[PDB]
RNA sequence: AUGCCCUGACGAGUAGGCAGGCGUGGAGGUCAGUGACGAAGCCUAGACCGUAAGGUCGGGUCGAACGGCCUCUAGUGCAGA
RNA sequence: UUUUAGUGGGCCAUUUUUGGUAAGCAGAACUGGCGAUGCGGGAUGAACCGAACGUAGAGUUAAGGUGCCGGAAUACACGCU
């Protein structure tokens, strides 16, 4: 298990979708701020979407922590994985997406031997 | 780290004001007045009850 | 203002060098509190004398209670009021057990029958009418007849439930 | 069209103040002005030379220069969002001394005098002015002064 | 809501660090930050603030200005501290015995100071031999002697040097600059 | 087309954004417009005083 | 030889000396308050028995509360509210009564409720909402030593020394009152009374002089 | 030690300014980085991190290249014309 | 102290005003506002009342309300219609 952290409070779990991304396919869901002179979203009329602002930011004790309680670390190989040896209560190894399956077996074996929690121990496994 | 109100919290009311113990022991907040019997003048009562 | 109180207010007009010991003017004021009473005191002294609150002082304010609060009394009230088009002097009779009760009834009555506000009304005089047949108004005179008794027909009983099971009655 | 001459809107400012027309009395010409004295500006309408502009009526300034018949006056004038120093060349009939600088100088002399009698004995004499204070407790007698007043008055027209 | 009198979130308007990425100047700032916090000498605070300053806010101090400051009464044996460059001066022929602590010395300035028997010192050696700024004399070069300051506040009746590329007759000596052609200024 | 000729509206609020400045007086003002004969004699009265305080201390 | 056992004990002895002084100061202040109020009651009684009228000394302290918010204030009342440090609604400040400040209180009259505070309200205000101004930074009181560290030059040693200097307007009222941060009061817990606040109290609203009813108001807001 | 910690106050915003960041093509350096045991791309009301720009992972499809960090550079970010 | 952006069409309200029979008309003065600004109330509304806004929680309020739509007394009281 990880360190004793306080209960993680996210303040806004919901994705900040762009205005009218539901309405037009050409308007992607990626957040864009309205720069319109008569934009009800920009003028913050009641009943409209929330805008991302700094008050929603996470408490710095729990920020970047997963629900497990570990900061994630992207790992390509055994040498990258062993830079987390003394940090197994603060860090969990993410295996990179482009690692081949036979190297994933080696990384998972080393991380089980070292006690490193792995967030994705199931990619590219013949299961 | 945390402001404790005096007039609640008797411990903070004794940290401030060491006379808060003596005030309570002599009770000093419900003490009897001297019982004098001074009477107002007839000119006062006449003016008070005047039309 | 549901409980008016009556106050004697004595004010002075502050002693200068030419006049030590000035003349000590006194008023009876109906007000909710002593602040309104002193305010009304300076309001009426700036109408009678050449004085104002900056050049005068209050030397006394006392609440006058009713001498017999549980004796029924007939009062004549002389009142000056502003209408929407002028100023009128008015005499009314009010039957209560107290002067401030009579004055509260007067203010409610003046607001009801004349749409006169508190700011438009001067109480010129409240006097207990000492003898019967000095009572001028016949809405007061009907309550001074001998062995007076009346019923209250159509008694409406207050219900605390929404639904009633009985089809109620207004007997009395 | 419009009109913005030197003496525009000066119909009443440079008028000569009922039953005080004619010649200027001579103490006006025998007052002595030193550099640094604080003077008031009020233009005499009967002398047209050395005459201040209408802006400077009622303005109070400092003598910086003394000449044959005239003194120069520093006046602060609010031009936009700042103050500019203006130098004026005014004859002495448009000039009088400020009585405020009299009153403050006798207060300076009084302060020095009471500080001397505090140095003689009794230090901390408390020699600043104070604003008007709330009055203390009185006892008001009712001796030939029984409080007797009537009520508000009925309305009568008296026309 | 609040009726704010001052502007909210207002930075001080003062450098609290040098804008340069000089590692050695950061080491000097670390040392003098420590001294200015733990010593309560006003010299150390003044030197830290002067270490933050920009290039035109640290003009060079000439050795003739150093020698003139050393000709003050009681200031002959003081350590002259220049937070900035010390330049040479060929217009002075006598140079006194001195200890000068500076950031930089030019080659001529270093040669003149050590040829007069004196010593050229850095700010860390100044901090070691004078941790409280004992027996020091801070010297600053002339700020408004710069060429840019000539053109500052250009306007009528200012006498403040128009921004001009070529200078002579035919370059702004006519209408607006003499009574004969129009008006003067 | 016809428009708004003139108004002094908002001008005092703009002047109080930086809050109308007094002109920062100094000891020793300039001799601008001070009488030239007084200035000429003031030059020599200060020359002689510089020499008098030079000889007083040396 | 760090001398913890004797440094702590010498500091404790100094603490007990300071607490003895604070105890005798507060006993003296309690006797002073009691004899002042009983002498005013007996002066009223003796004047009535002599047929005179005892006129009380006019009040020297008011407590002012800003009761109107931030928007749409004319500039001269806005300046005077900043000068009395009433920069937000339900801010409170003790004010020494002079002519020079009774004409400030006439300018800000439609925006504030004021009146004459009693010892009970000054005591409860300073114990519950009392904050100092110390490099400025709004420090809660909660200790007599931090009061003494800024007001000990004026002979103000404790929180009741501060309360006494406020209520009896002493020579260092200006320093004791500017040291207190403006009181950040709540809304009144029972309400304002008065269905409409922004009339005069004489006319059935809230603003102006409500001479001794300010005690009830501020106790509801505190 | 543009680190860590303590204390206090504050937070509206068009036009506009300034800051700190996110992303794209290419360049120098590095991770002796990833990869036909599957690079890139693409799809995915599956997951994780970031206030957000975005980043990461899982599954499908695919078949040859492509990433992180430190810097450099610009033909570098689209809903409208 | 230097440097530089945008702006140089304004409009509404109280009070003082000019022209006009007048105007949601035209033109000034002082302040506050809208523009540039959401929130609670005025059913609705650029400007009115109240109050100006980081993200939350609890409490108390303003203005406005409390038959029902609608949260809150078909309250209490004196009359008038
Ligand atoms: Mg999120
Ligand atoms: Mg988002
Ligand atoms: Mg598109
Ligand atoms: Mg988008
Ligand atoms: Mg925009
Ligand atoms: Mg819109
Ligand atoms: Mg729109
Ligand atoms: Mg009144
Ligand atoms: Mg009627
Ligand atoms: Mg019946
Ligand atoms: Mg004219
Ligand atoms: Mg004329
Ligand atoms: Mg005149
Ligand atoms: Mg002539
Ligand atoms: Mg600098
Ligand atoms: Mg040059
Ligand atoms: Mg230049
Ligand atoms: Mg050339
Ligand atoms: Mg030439
Ligand atoms: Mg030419
Ligand atoms: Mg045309
Ligand atoms: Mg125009
Ligand atoms: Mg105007
Ligand atoms: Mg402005
Ligand atoms: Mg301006
Ligand atoms: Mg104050
Ligand atoms: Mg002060
Ligand atoms: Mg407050
Ligand atoms: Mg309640
Ligand atoms: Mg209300
Ligand atoms: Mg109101
Ligand atoms: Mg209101
Ligand atoms: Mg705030
Ligand atoms: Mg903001
Ligand atoms: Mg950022
Ligand atoms: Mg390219
Ligand atoms: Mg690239
Ligand atoms: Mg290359
Ligand atoms: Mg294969
Ligand atoms: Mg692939
Ligand atoms: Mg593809
Ligand atoms: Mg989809
Ligand atoms: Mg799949
Ligand atoms: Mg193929
Ligand atoms: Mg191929
Ligand atoms: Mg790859
Ligand atoms: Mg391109
Ligand atoms: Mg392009
Ligand atoms: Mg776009
Ligand atoms: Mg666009
Ligand atoms: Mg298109
Ligand atoms: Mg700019
Ligand atoms: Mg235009
Ligand atoms: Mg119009
Ligand atoms: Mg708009
Ligand atoms: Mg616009
Ligand atoms: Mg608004
Ligand atoms: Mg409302
Ligand atoms: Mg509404
Ligand atoms: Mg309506
Ligand atoms: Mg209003
Ligand atoms: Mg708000
Ligand atoms: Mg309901």
């Amino acid at each position: 298990a990880s360190l004793p952290h306080p209960k993680i409070v996210k303040k806004h779990t919901k994705k900040f979708k762009r205005h009218h991304s539901d309405r037009y396919h050409r308007v992607a869901e990626n957040w864009r701020k309205q720069k319109g002179i008569d934009s009800v979203v920009r003028r913050r009329f009641r009943g409209n979407i929330s805008q991302p602002k700094i008050g929603y930011g996470s408490n710095k004790k729990t920020k970047f922590l997963s629900p497990s309680g570990h900061k994630t670390f992207l790992v390509a190989n055994v040498k990258d994985l062993e830079t987390l040896t003394m940090h197994t209560k603060t860090y969990a190894a993410e295996i990179a997406h482009n690692i081949s399956a036979k190297n994933r077996v080696v990384i998972l074996a080393r991380a089980k031997a070292l006690g490193i929690k792995v967030t994705n121990p199931k990619g590219r496994l013949a299961l | 780290v945390l402001k404790k109100n005096p007039l609640k919290n008797k411990q903070v009311l004794l940290r401030l004001n060491p006379y808060a113990k003596v005030f309570a022991a002599e009770k000093l907040g419900s003490k009897k007045a001297e019982k004098t019997g001074t009477k107002p003048a007839a000119v006062f009562t006449e003016t008070l009850k005047h039309d | 203002m549901a409980h008016f109180k009556e106050y004697q207010v004595i004010g002075r007009r502050l002693p200068t060098e030419s006049v030590p010991e000035p003349k000590l003017f006194r008023m009876r004021i109906f007000a909710s509190n002593e602040v309104i009473a002193k305010s009304r005191y300076w309001y009426f002294l700036q109408k009678l004398h050449k004085v104002k609150k900056a050049s005068g002082e209050i030397v006394s304010i006392n609440q006058i209670n009713e001498a017999h609060p549980t004796k029924v009394k007939n009062f004549g009230v002389w009142v000056r009021y502003d209408s929407r088009s002028g100023t009128h002097n008015m005499y009314k009779e009010i039957r209560d057990v107290s002067r401030v009760a009579a004055v509260e009834t007067l203010y409610q009555d003046m607001a009801a029958r004349h749409r006169a506000r508190f700011r438009s009304i001067h109480i010129l005089k409240v006097a207990e009418i000492e003898k019967t047949a000095d009572v001028k108004r016949q809405y007061v005179k009907q309550f001074l007849t001998k062995d007076l008794k009346f019923p209250l027909p159509h008694r409406v009983q207050k219900s605390t439930k929404t639904f009633s099971y009985k089809r109620p009655s207004t007997f009395y | 069209g419009k009109s913005h001459g030197y003496r525009s809107r000066t119909r009443y400012m440079f008028q000569r103040d009922f039953r005080k027309h004619g010649a200027v009395h001579l103490s006006t010409y025998l007052k002595v002005y030193k550099v640094g004295d604080i003077v008031d500006i009020k233009a005499n309408g009967s002398i047209q030379k050395g005459m201040p502009h209408k802006f400077y009526q009622g303005k109070t300034g400092v003598v910086y220069n003394v000449t044959k018949s005239s003194v120069g006056v520093i006046i602060n004038k609010m031009v936009g969002n700042r103050y500019l120093e203006k130098r004026l060349n005014l004859r002495v009939e448009h000039i009088k001394h400020s009585k405020c600088r009299q009153e403050f100088l006798e207060r300076v002399k009084a302060n020095a005098a009471k500080r001397a009698e505090a140095k003689a004995q009794g230090v901390a004499v408390q020699l600043k002015r104070q604003p008007a204070q709330p009055r203390e407790s009185r006892i008001v007698s009712t001796e030939g002064n029984v409080p007797q007043t009537l009520a508000p008055v009925p309305y009568e027209t008296f026309i | 809501g609040i009726d704010h009198t001052s502007k909210q979130h207002k930075r001080s308007g003062h450098r609290t660090a040098p804008k340069s990425d000089n590692v050695y100047l950061k080491l000097l700032v670390k040392l003098y930050t420590f001294l200015a916090r733990r010593t309560d000498a006003p010299f150390n605070k003044v030197v830290l603030k002067a270490l933050f300053l920009s290039k035109i806010n640290r003009p060079p101090v000439s050795v003739s200005r150093i020698a003139r400051a050393l000709k003050q009464e009681g200031a002959a044996n003081k350590t002259v501290v220049v937070v900035g460059t010390v330049t040479d001066d060929a217009r002075i022929f006598e140079f006194p015995k001195t200890t000068v602590a500076a950031l930089r010395f030019t080659a001529g300035a270093r040669a003149k100071i050590v040829k007069a028997g004196g010593e050229c010192i850095t700010l860390d050696q100044l901090a070691v031999r004078a941790p409280k700024g004992q027996n020091t004399l801070i010297l600053r070069g002339p700020r408004n002697s710069r060429e840019a300051v000539r053109h500052f506040g250009m306007g009528p009746h200012k006498g403040k040097a128009p921004r001009i590329l070529s200078t002579g007759r035919k370059f702004e000596r006519a209408r607006g600059r003499r009574r004969s052609k129009g008006f003067k200024v | 087309a016809k428009s708004k000729n003139h108004t002094a509206h908002n001008q005092t609020r703009k002047a109080h954004r930086n809050g109308i400045k007094k002109p920062k007086t100094y000891k020793y003002p300039s001799l601008k417009g001070v009488d030239p004969k007084f200035r000429r004699n003031h030059k020599h009265a200060l020359h002689g005083t510089a020499k008098a305080l030079a000889a007083a201390k040396k | 030889a760090e001398q913890v056992a004797a440094e702590r004990a010498a500091r404790k002895a100094a603490n007990k000396e300071k607490r003895a002084i604070i105890l005798e100061r507060n006993a003296a202040y309690q006797k002073e308050y009691e004899t002042a109020e009983r002498n005013i009651i007996q002066a009223k009684r003796d004047a009535k028995a002599a047929g005179s009228y005892y006129v009380e000394a006019q009040h020297k302290l008011v407590f002012v509360v800003r009761i109107k918010g931030i928007n749409k204030i004319p500039p001269k009342p806005r300046k005077v509210l900043q000068l009395l440090r009433l920069t937000r609604i339900n801010s409170g400040t003790f004010v020494k009564v002079t002519k020079a400040t009774l004409e400030l209180l006439k300018l800000i009259e439609p925006y504030v409720a004021y009146g004459y505070p009693s010892y009970s309200t000054i005591r409860q205000l300073v114990y519950k909402r009392g904050f100092g101004k110390i490099n400025k930074q709004r420090v809660p009181l909660s200790d007599n030593a931090i009061i003494e560290a800024n007001l000990g030059k004026y002979g103000i040693l404790s929180i009741d020394d501060l309360i006494h200097e406020i209520i009896t307007v002493g020579p260092h009222f200006k320093q004791a009152n500017n040291f207190l941060w403006p009181f950040k009061l709540s809304n009144p817990s029972g309400g304002w009374g008065v269905p409409r606040k922004f009339k005069h109290f004489i006319q059935g609203g809230s603003f102006g002089n409500r001479e001794e009813f300010i005690n009830k108001l501020v106790k509801s807001m505190n």
